[PDB]
């Protein structure tokens, strides 16, 4: 497979338009007329922090649900899955980064 | 009712019971047209299924994945009740939101 560097989100902007950020599919499925079930896992969504991701399992894709801050996290670890009505991980897994970027939003303090 | 309450115990066991809730239809009593049966649409965080529901009685069980208070410290659902037989078309019905509030147990170490 292919190593890959993280999605980039930039802090303190709406992300609703930048949604799905990450998303499952398969056309090889559509040929086959198959259908699948999804699951996310890690950071938001079965590890903390939470209140920052969610997941549809129909769909397969991922979302983000408020806002990021870089000086709360520079970086989130999740994995992907895909299984059938009989329980199978049909296919290798989404092994999936998202890094958070950063702005001057904030002011120099004094020791 | 809009909202319905309930509590339970961290590094607990399956089918553990939680709380009850209810609902009422407008066929005739005692057939197929007024048999209510109840299901999860939302949880928060979605994945595993830490709870179960018996379409028997409306009474609310874990499941057999544990709750750590160290993890969530209380869970948020949303529960759809339904007759007949007949499925599900997009047009919604009336839903109603579930509260489980975790408690403590003595797992951390004073030192």
């Amino acid at each position: 497979a292919w190593i890959t560097a993280p999605v980039a989100l930039r802090e303190g902007e709406d992300l609703s338009k930048k949604n799905p950020i990450a998303k499952i599919h398969s056309d090889l499925a559509e040929e086959r007329g198959l259908k699948i079930t999804y699951k996310y896992t890690g950071k938001g969504i079965t590890e903390p922090p939470f209140g920052i991701f969610v997941f549809n399992k129909d769909t397969g894709e991922l979302n983000v649900t408020s806002i990021l801050d870089r000086e709360e996290t520079p970086f989130f670890l999740l994995t992907g899955y895909a299984l059938d009505a009989r329980g199978n991980n049909v296919e290798k897994p989404l092994e999936l980064r998202i890094k958070v970027l950063d702005i001057n939003d904030n002011e120099p303090v004094f020791t | 009712q809009d909202v319905f309450v309930g509590s339970v115990e961290e590094l607990s066991a399956a089918h553990t019971l939680v709380m009850k809730i209810n609902a009422t239809d407008a066929d005739e009593p005692n057939t197929l047209n007024s048999k209510i049966s109840y299901r999860i649409v939302s949880l928060e965080p979605a994945y595993p299924p830490v709870f179960y529901l018996n379409k028997d009685t409306g009474e609310i069980y874990t499941t057999s994945v544990t709750l750590d208070r160290e993890e969530h410290s209380s869970y948020t659902l949303t529960v759809e009740a339904r007759d007949g037989n007949g499925e599900v078309t997009d047009k919604p019905v009336k839903q109603a939101q579930v509260q489980i509030r975790i408690l403590d147990v003595n797992d951390n170490i004073p030192v």
